[PDB]
């Protein structure tokens, strides 16, 4: 048997993890439908930096119309848990 | 009998034949001339006293000067 | 065409506002602009009938420190068709960006990386704008003024890394700065 | 001191600069003609050759 | 354009005719003399003008000709120069140091020109390769022995080229 | 497309030459050199000299062109100082010009031929090159590096006999270069090799700022010489050759007619050569006799002056320009008053010309790659500084 | 009358029917520059030497002639100028870089610090003399 | 391609900060294949000292001086993609891998 995608059960604690191992976010902050700007205390260039650090955990880009998207946890899981790339 | 590893000191035995001795320096060095014309009129050479180990810083100031044609006075004229 | 035509004709054809400065010398005629015409001055003269400058012999910066624009750059001109030679000339700061005439002028592609490299002047729209004589990696802007003559560092050998490297300079002998004013 | 490297007195020899041409060769028919001479005088050397070693 | 012209043409091509002057031209210079020089035998022409190693000259009593003015360390374009100096115990001007560092030092000439005294010469030497660098850092002492070596051909030099300067 | 790295990296092509081309299988797509191998910082330590000792400088940007740029250097320190240069020194600066492009042209051409593959010609033409090097040795003391050339006119003059020994190098020169030509010129590998190859319009020449024979191979009748001439060449007979196809094989053919005409004008500068003063008269700007400077108190200071201090040069700028060798070697000059330069651009034409080996080499094959550079003559003491 | 066969510059085409083309880039040269405001020094230079040169190209019949009277080299570099000038008004057209601004200054120097004869110096002799008509035409 | 104009304000200037680091950032494995970096430090690490360089330059009001910031960073990182000068604990120009100051740089030397 094959599959493209990864489950997306794998896929949320895994963007759940690389949030608290990220600087300035204490692990209590992080529920999952947290927003990086607004819940986490983080500015732009942090949140940047986020976006960033799922696409090299995925291995896979993620477009700069997709990268504003990102700017919530639920919603960064949605994205890679449906895109086929991420492995 | 250096002429056969020597290949450079054979070319001047060769071509000494026919040329005049203009002097000799304190080191045994020997000048020779021909007075012709194949490299323009250049015609003057020095047979080094040693037949092996020789080297070009042999030659004293009297004489550089005439080997090098600088001057026309050979290293005897100038010393005088 | 002599400099006394060029610059009555100049004068006379050329919109007012482009040029600050006129100098007709025996040294040679000079046209100062701002920045902002400087395109396209170079285009008019370029494609104008009594003028056509169709050769661009060199671009330079110069450096001069106690002014506020410290940085002069130079375009010197050649019209073939009438034989005559032409000086526009241009100041410029350590963070103003001027125009790129390489669309004009091809011959001005490696002119200007050599006064990005040389005086950290930038080029708008210069297709390809990166040094090219200093070393790989190399920081400062050699002909400023202000950089020292023999630099900040130094290579050499380093048997443990088997490879070359850059260090600080060294000097065994410093130059000697010989003041005979 | 007032003596000074010169032209000597009515100046140098002149000197040519431009190519001085060369004509040097056969050329054309005399080659053909030797060419095919010797191919069909040699042909024939070689049949003569060939009979005399059968 | 002509059968004529078209076989000739075609004659020319198939044999080779241009490549044949080009070989008969090659084997001209074959048979003539050579013009290489049998080194270290036989030597090169010069002239009196050569700019070869430097060498610090004596008046002929055995004193220095240099009294230190530095023009020459201040003309040198390589800075290849060093002089200290200092009142001599017989109350001479005179140097305690003269250092020609020869790996900096582009043999223009310059020095011997700004000499007023004719001290410092480059003289005709030009065989003086070294295994080493620091034997081409030539200091005061080495200078002079260079000129004590040379001398007998420089002066002569300087009285042929006396006329010109 | 697959790129090749190829820097030849011996005598055998410059030297310091290093190239990036894409190629499609073995034709060329785009040219890419990668430069400053070869910079020095010239420009900058110009700047730090007196105007005296920036002249070597010049000897040693195009380094087989030497006295062309000591030329332009003292030309353009005349310009700014409005120095009168004496006739005789006029002369002398135009006939030993001529001599470096005979130099030039020797080495350019018979280099360019053994990278194609002709061996034999090197050799012919660099015996010939050893005879102009011993005129360079004997009226400087240097084979290469002369600094003979000099504000105000030349260092010293003439040693007796030189001019006749001149004279027969030029009674034997034309033979030289008509053995050189029918090594080259008719041969069909020679032309399969040069022609068509590296074609370029007058236009184009134009647009990259060519200058020289990369100018004149395309038809535009320019030479700074009659342009804008400068010492005693507006007393002197000799043609300006011109292409008609713009190819390497014209630019050859130029090189080899540009050496019969500077023979011709060394002819003509050795009849006309007259007597006078070889230096300007002036006693602040130039060296006084060894004599006099020993016998004279103002001589004396004249000379400690002038080897100390330097000239000074009145503060003003312009741009001075000569026909050398390889094309136009400008120098755009900055004085500010004082006994140093203050700006010194070197304009060189190998710094254009190398600029166009992108366009002039497109869909060529890999070996005309080296024929191309053949025909710009780079050296890269100029392209660098 | 006889067709031109070169005209020595590579890459520059002979062009047959130049007096034609000449003809028509003057032609609709002096209905562009009318974009521009008629006080302006670049309309009136522009007109007059347009108009000389599409004067003497109506009057001669014959390339060679038109390239005699004129003196300004061939035809098809007449042709190449031409074509550029309608180009340049284009652009111009496009700039607006007419009128003097409100608080417009301009230095002017003239140094007469001389310069040796031997020096290298551009010396190209005079023009044609409907240069000089033009320039004296915009100092009136 | 060719050099875009000055930045008009900080909103351009920050979308070209943003863009450069995100190119910045996206050639660390790169990088960490030409140096050998597997055993020495972490791609974060690397990540954290562009950051802090962008960090350290959060002062600056005039975007003419951004967008000349923005440019010698591409310049410099583009040499350390294709021209790598290798030194050990040392990419370009950053360092990969009881008593005050004044009394350590007393006893050093007298010049501080
Ligand atoms: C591999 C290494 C090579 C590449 C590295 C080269 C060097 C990199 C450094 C060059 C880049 C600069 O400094 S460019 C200068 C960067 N700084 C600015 O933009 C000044 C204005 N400040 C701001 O916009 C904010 O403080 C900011 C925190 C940026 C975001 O905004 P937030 O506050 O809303 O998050
Ligand atoms: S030859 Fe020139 S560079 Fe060398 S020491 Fe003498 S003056 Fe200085
Ligand atoms: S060598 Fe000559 S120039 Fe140099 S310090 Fe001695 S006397 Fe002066």
């Amino acid at each position: 048997v094959r599959g493209s995608f990864l489950d997306k059960s794998e896929v949320t604690d895994r963007v759940l993890s690389v949030v608290k191992n990220f600087q300035k976010v204490d692990p209590s902050k992080v529920t999952p439908k947290a927003n990086f700007q607004n819940d986490l205390g983080l500015d732009s260039l942090d949140s940047v930096e986020v976006v960033m650090a799922l696409e090299e955990e995925f291995g896979f880009e993620i477009p700069d119309n997709e990268a504003d998207k990102i700017q919530s946890i639920d919603l960064a899981v949605d994205f890679i848990a449906s895109h086929p790339q991420a492995k | 009998m250096r002429c056969l590893p020597d290949g450079n000191l054979l070319q001047t035995k060769i071509h000494n034949i026919g040329a005049t001795l203009v002097g000799v320096d304190k080191f045994g060095n020997k000048y020779y001339q021909k007075l012709g014309d194949t490299q323009y009129g250049r015609h003057r050479w020095v047979e080094y006293a040693s037949k092996d180990r020789y080297n070009a810083s042999q030659v004293p100031a009297e004489w550089h000067g005439w080997l090098h044609f600088i001057t026309d006075h050979t290293g005897d004229e100038l010393l005088s | 065409m002599d400099n006394q035509f060029i610059f009555k004709y100049s004068w006379e054809t050329l919109p007012k506002k482009w040029v600050k400065k006129m100098e007709r010398s025996e040294h040679g005629n000079r046209f100062d602009t701002n920045t902002d015409y400087l395109f396209q001055l170079l285009c008019f003269l370029k494609l104008h009938t009594y003028t056509r400058v169709q050769v661009l012999i060199d671009i330079c910066g110069v450096d001069y420190p106690s002014r506020k624009r410290r940085f002069e750059v130079v375009y010197n001109l050649l019209s073939t068709r009438y034989n005559s030679r032409i000086r526009v000339q241009t100041s410029a700061d350590e963070v103003t960006r001027i125009s790129s005439v390489v669309s004009l002028f091809p011959s001005a592609g490696w002119w200007e990386r050599e006064v990005w490299d040389m005086f950290g002047v930038s080029f708008i729209n210069h297709p390809d704008l990166r040094r090219i004589l200093t070393d790989y990696g190399f920081e400062g802007h050699p002909l400023r003024k202000d950089f020292p003559l023999s630099g900040y560092v130094q290579v050499r050998y380093d048997d443990p890394e088997k490879r070359v490297v850059s260090e600080p300079i060294e000097m065994t002998q410093e130059f000697r700065y010989f003041d005979f004013a | 001191p007032l003596l000074q490297d010169g032209p000597p007195p009515g100046g140098f020899a002149p000197v040519r600069y431009a190519r001085r041409i060369s004509n040097t060769g056969p050329s054309a028919m005399a080659m053909f003609l030797a060419v095919s001479g010797a191919f069909a005088w040699g042909m024939y050397q070689v049949g003569q050759g060939n009979k005399i070693r059968r | 354009k002509d059968w004529n012209t078209v076989f000739e043409r075609s004659i020319n091509t198939l044999f080779l005719t241009e490549m044949v002057r080009g070989l008969s031209l090659t084997l001209k210079y074959f048979f003539d003399p050579k013009v290489t020089i049998n080194y270290p035998f036989e030597k090169g022409p010069l002239s009196p003008r050569f700019r070869g190693e430097h060498a610090l000259r004596r008046y002929p009593t055995g004193e220095e000709r240099c009294i230190a003015c530095k023009l020459c360390e201040a003309v040198c374009p390589a800075q290849a120069i060093t002089i200290e100096a200092e009142e001599r115990e017989d109350g001479s001007r005179r140097t305690t140091r003269y250092d020609i560092d020869m790996t900096k030092c582009i043999y223009c000439g310059f020095c011997q020109e700004a000499c007023p005294v004719d001290a410092i010469v480059e003289g005709p030497n030009f065989e003086f390769a070294t295994e080493t660098h620091e034997e081409l850092l030539y200091d005061k002492e080495k200078l002079l022995e260079n000129g004590d070596r040379w001398e007998t051909e420089i002066a002569e030099n300087l009285r042929s080229e006396s006329l010109y300067r | 497309n697959f790129t090749l790295n190829f820097g030849p990296q011996h005598p055998a092509a410059h030297g310091v030459l290093r190239l990036v081309l894409e190629m499609n299988g073995e034709v060329v797509e785009r040219a890419e050199p990668h430069i400053g191998l070869l910079h020095r910082g010239t420009e900058k330590l110009i700047e730090y000299k007196t105007y005296l000792q920036a002249l070597p400088y010049f000897d040693r940007l195009d380094y087989v062109s030497m006295m062309a740029q000591e030329h332009a250097y003292s030309l353009a320190v005349e310009k700014l100082l409005n120095c009168e240069v004496p006739l005789r020194a006029q002369y002398i600066r135009v006939l030993f010009c001529e001599i470096t492009r005979i130099l030039n042209h020797l080495l350019a051409l018979t280099t360019h031929a053994m990278d194609v593959g002709a061996l034999t010609p090197f050799l012919w033409a660099f015996e010939e090159r050893e005879k102009l090097l011993e005129f360079y040795e004997r009226v400087s003391g240097a084979r290469m590096h002369a600094s003979f050339i000099r504000p105000g006119g030349v260092a010293q003059d003439l040693p007796l006999g030189l001019c006749r020994d001149i004279d027969s190098f030029t009674q034997q020169f034309a033979s030289r270069i008509d053995e050189l030509e029918e090594m080259l010129t008719g041969n069909r590998i020679w032309k399969q090799r040069l022609v068509d190859i590296g074609t370029v319009t007058a236009q184009q020449a134009k647009d990259w700022g060519f200058s020289g024979v990369m100018l004149r191979g395309s038809g535009v009748c320019w030479d700074l010489r009659r342009a804008a001439p400068y010492d005693v060449y507006d007393q002197l007979d000799f043609d300006v050759p011109v292409g008609t196809r713009g190819d390497c094989y014209d630019r050859y053919c130029i090189r080899i007619e540009e050496m019969r005409q500077s023979l011709r004008i060394i002819v003509q500068c050795l009849n006309q050569m007259p007597s006078g003063m070889i230096k300007a008269d002036d006693r602040k700007l130039c060296p006084p006799s060894r004599c006099r400077m020993k016998l004279s108190m103002e001589s004396l200071i004249h000379h400690f002056e002038l080897y100390t201090e330097g000239f000074s040069v009145p503060a003003s700028s312009t741009y001075t320009a000569v026909e050398a060798p390889k094309g136009e070697f400008g120098v755009f000059l900055v004085s500010n008053g004082s006994n140093r330069p203050y700006r010194c651009k070197i304009r060189a034409p190998g710094f254009a010309h190398l600029q166009g080996l992108d366009f002039m080499s497109k869909h060529h094959m890999l070996a005309d790659v080296v024929t191309i550079i053949g025909t710009q003559d780079i050296v890269f003491g100029e392209v660098d500084r | 009358a006889k067709v031109k066969q070169t005209t020595g510059i590579v890459g520059l085409d002979v062009v047959p029917n130049a007096r034609a083309v000449l003809i028509d880039l003057y032609s609709k040269t002096l209905k562009e520059i009318q974009a521009v405001p008629e006080d302006e020094g670049y309309r009136k230079a522009v007109e007059s030497f347009t108009r000389q040169r599409l004067n003497v190209c109506k009057e001669e019949e014959d390339w060679e002639m038109i390239e005699k009277r004129l003196g300004c080299g061939q035809v098809e570099e007449l042709i190449e100028e031409a074509r550029d000038e309608l180009t340049l008004i284009g652009k111009m057209i496009e700039w607006d870089p007419w009128g003097v601004p409100d608080d417009y200054e301009c230095e002017v120097i003239e140094n007469d610090a001389p310069i040796p004869k031997h020096v290298p110096q551009h010396r190209p002799g005079p023009l044609p003399e409907q240069f000089y008509k033009t320039l004296e035409g915009l100092i009136a | 391609i060719g050099v875009p104009p000055n930045s008009a304000n900080l909103t351009e200037a920050r979308r070209r900060v943003f863009d450069f680091f995100r190119a910045a950032c996206r050639s660390i494995p790169t990088i960490m294949d030409i140096y050998n970096l597997q055993d020495v430090v972490a791609p974060s690490q690397l990540r954290y000292a562009i950051s802090a360089q962008i960090r350290n330059n959060a002062h600056i009001t005039d975007p003419k001086v951004i967008d000349l910031l923005i440019f010698k960073g591409m310049e410099e990182l583009t040499d350390i993609v294709d021209h790598a000068k290798q030194r050990h604990h040392i990419i370009g120009q950053y360092v990969v891998g009881g008593k005050t100051d004044f009394l350590k740089n007393f006893y050093t030397s007298n010049y501080f």
